[PDB]
């Protein structure tokens, strides 16, 4: 029942600072140390530092001196990491993790939080354009829709309000002109479309966008 | 400072097979090494610490061995739930993670189902034009997609996206998009995406003609 609770994702501008939190429960806070770990998109884990909550002793990765500052609040069983003077190189998922019981200076972690995604960017919230993908002209027919030029993540795509689920593929977004683009596909029997309506339902919560785009043969 | 050199960066394993990952430290770490499993969207999970000591609950098919500077981690009788990314960690002097090993499940080859789509009328009212190609349910992940416009290869302006390996049949899917200006698109009639893959000697070709 060890629990490490971390905020969901955050978005800040270059030059800002953030103070990440990690709320621990299920054990005696002061009897176990706490670690922080960085993970850049598509890269590996990188240790930042550890802190002893009983007396706020810390040791750290020298690459983060002047960048990361670890503290605790014993009365609330929360650990904090402040990141200063942020740049795009600081965009990453940041994890807290409890240390195995130990009186040593350095020791491995056991339970991890789920991580806080921090994005450092000057881009602005932008709703996507939603484009239907209809074929040229076969027993299974594949349709799709292109969700182009939105920020920030995520977007959700369903087909026929969820009635079509088999053979649905949604692809990871890519950066294009410093906005995100993604696509989704559905494969149905050729007796189903265009005889029956196939509609892709796109939602981009950050922009309050909800678009229902019917797929019809190209003009 | 202790550097950790973990190998390999990526591995393919067969169901029921045996996986080995090695980790080499720049100095003696006196068996203070741990191994972590990491799956997308979840926190990592400690499997082994002090070189060979399994945490309670971790399956016996995970194991670790080593001393001094040289260590390894093994999975025997590999099961689908073991497909993940794995990391070593030294904690003898500060902490240092190795670069990570990505596992994939080796399965039977599969040729892609290929589909090509013209720009929509809606996008063409905006002066941009995207041609999209989907390549679904193929294995291995190693695939070469080429765009040809009126017979000539177009290499620039293409963006690709791969799904993760499918949890139900271990295949991959891929999306390739060629984004042009509207006038560039209207200068040509024939658009082709062709995929070269282990599953066929000749490419899988899908085309359309803009004026048809």
């Amino acid at each position: 029942q060890v629990q490490l609770q971390q905020p969901g994702a955050e978005l800040v501008m270059p030059g800002a600072s953030v103070k990440l939190s990690c709320k621990a429960s299920g054990y005696t806070f002061t009897s176990y140390w706490m670690h922080w770990v960085k993970q850049r998109p598509g890269e590996g884990l990188e240790w930042i530092g550890e802190i002893d909550p009983s007396d706020s002793y810390t040791n750290d990765n020298q690459k983060f001196k002047g960048k990361a500052t670890l503290t605790v609040d014993k009365s609330s069983s929360t650990a904090y990491m402040q990141l200063s003077s942020l740049t795009s190189e600081d965009s990453a998922v940041y994890y807290c993790a409890r240390r195995l019981y130990s009186n040593s200076y350095y020791y491995a972690m056991d339970y991890w939080g789920q991580g806080t995604s921090v994005t450092v960017s000057s881009a602005k919230t932008t709703p996507p354009s939603v484009y239907p993908l209809a074929p040229g002209s076969n027993s299974m027919v594949t349709l799709g829709c292109l969700v182009k030029g939105y920020f920030p993540e995520p977007v959700t795509v369903t087909w026929n309000s969820g009635s079509l689920s088999s053979g649905v593929h949604t692809f990871p977004a890519v950066l294009q002109s410093d906005l995100y683009t993604l696509s989704s596909s559905v494969t149905v029997p050729s007796s189903t479309w265009p005889s029956q309506t196939v509609t892709c339902n796109v939602a981009h919560p950050a922009s309050s966008t909800k678009v229902d785009k019917k797929i019809v043969p190209r003009d | 400072d202790i550097q950790m050199t973990q190998s390999p960066s990526s591995l393919s394993a067969s169901l029921g097979g045996k996986v080995t990952i090695t980790c080499k430290a720049s100095q003696d770490i006196k068996k203070y090494i741990a191994w972590y499993q990491h799956k997308p969207g979840k926190g990592p999970r400690l499997l082994i610490h002090y070189t060979s000591t399994l945490q309670p609950g971790i399956p016996s098919r995970f194991s670790g061995s080593g001393s001094g500077r040289d260590y390894s981690f093994s999975i025997s009788n590999l099961e689908p739930v073991d497909i993940a990314t794995y990391y070593c960690l030294q904690y003898d002097n500060l902490l240092t993670f190795g670069a990570g090993t990505k596992l994939e499940l080796k399965r039977a080859d599969a040729a892609p189902t290929v589909s090509i789509f013209p720009p929509s009328s809606e996008q063409l009212t905006s002066g941009g034009a995207s041609v999209v190609c989907f390549l679904n349910n193929f294995y291995p992940r190693d695939i070469n997609v080429k765009w040809k416009i009126d017979g000539s290869e177009r290499q620039n302006g293409v963006l690709n996206s791969w799904t993760d390996q499918d949890s139900k049949d271990s295949t991959y899917n891929m999306s390739s998009t060629l984004t042009l200006t509207k006038d560039e698109y209207e200068r040509h009639n024939s658009y082709t995406c062709e995929a070269t893959h282990k599953t066929s000697t000749s490419p899988i070709v899908k085309s359309f003609n803009r004026n048809e």
